[PDB]
């Protein structure tokens, strides 16, 4: 039951966006984002000092996937275990407790992917976190796919166009409520002569080219967050990308690079089934 | 400027 939102693809309602993701299938700069829009998305709350830490993902009721500089960056002093962090799913607003709708919950074990390269160029951004308890889901509440072999070949395509969302910063200015941007997977190419970073086969890159007009990107906070396309075959959400990095916040000429999830299923399935 | 939440998750 993955991917399928309560209060849309449940109900054959369509948010405002997500035609433009399906025509193309041939946060800065981006806008509130409706209630339930992304019932998968998750708030990593940091519990001393009180405040936003990064994004994530809900992948099943106990499982929630997220990139791995959010808890292991030494070059910023950031190691943090277990008990530093909760995970509140369910929100939309960012600073307020939205009682009745968000489920707070405790970590009860973080996997950092063994091959993360942090010091370098964040190569394998990824790390999963298993909750203490199920969380129950509900119409704010919902688990998103991952994407498999053949869902990612038809789906990552230069020029098809995914979802990002998040409560990082509006520039590079805190939101009030989830942000949503849509923005197009760019040629490995354009995406290679955009930097200095070596990028790897372990991540891809989106956002507008500088002709292309229009803009938008993740900025600081974002991290973490859910890269997703809804797929025109079976019209699930499935969750393609994980937010990693970026030099400055959508600057002309520089693309948001993402952690290719499919290429790391592997990891993913073997932490799951071993530990959980 | 967050609001504070319940202390049954803080505990
Ligand atoms: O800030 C980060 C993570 N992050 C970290 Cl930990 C280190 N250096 C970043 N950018 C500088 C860089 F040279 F490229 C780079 C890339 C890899 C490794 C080291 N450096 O040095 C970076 O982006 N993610 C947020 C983010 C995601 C996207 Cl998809 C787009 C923009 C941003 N933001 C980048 N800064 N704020 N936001």
């Amino acid at each position: 039951d993955c991917g399928l939102r309560p209060l849309f693809e449940k109900k054959s309602l369509e948010d405002k966006t997500e035609r433009e993701l399906l025509e193309s299938y041939i946060i800065v700069e981006g806008s509130d984002a409706e209630i339930g829009m992304s019932p998968w998305q998750v708030m990593l709350f940091r519990k001393s000092p009180q405040e936003l830490l990064c994004g994530a993902s809900l992948i099943s009721d106990r499982w929630v996937l997220t990139a791995a500089h959010c808890l292991l960056y030494p070059p910023w002093d950031k190691n943090f275990t277990e008990n530093d962090l909760l995970v509140r799913i369910g929100k939309h607003s960012r600073t307020r407790y939205e009682r009745n709708i968000e489920k707070i919950s405790m970590l009860e074990k973080i996997y950092i992917h063994p091959r993360y390269n942090w010091r370098e160029n964040l190569d394998r951004d990824i790390a999963l976190m298993k909750l203490k308890k199920p969380v129950a889901f509900s119409d704010y509440i919902h688990p998103v796919c991952l994407p498999d072999r053949e869902t990612a070949a038809s789906l990552l395509q230069a020029g098809y166009k995914g979802r990002v969302t998040g409560w990082g910063n509006l520039k590079e200015g805190q939101p009030s409520v989830l942000q949503v941007v849509n923005l197009p997977i760019v040629e490995r190419p354009v995406c290679k002569d955009s930097t200095r970073i070596r990028i790897t086969d372990n991540m891809f890159c989106a956002g507008y080219k500088p002709d292309e007009g229009k803009r938008g990107d993740a900025c600081e906070g974002d991290s973490g967050g859910p890269f997703v396309m809804k797929s025109p075959f079976n019209n699930r959400w499935y969750q393609m990308g994980i937010v990693s990095w970026g030099e400055g916040c959508d600057r002309d000429g520089k693309y948001g690079f993402y952690t290719h999830v499919f290429r790391l299923k592997k990891w993913i399935q073997k932490v799951i089934d071993q530990f959980g | 400027d967050f609001e504070e939440i319940p202390e049954e998750y803080l505990a």
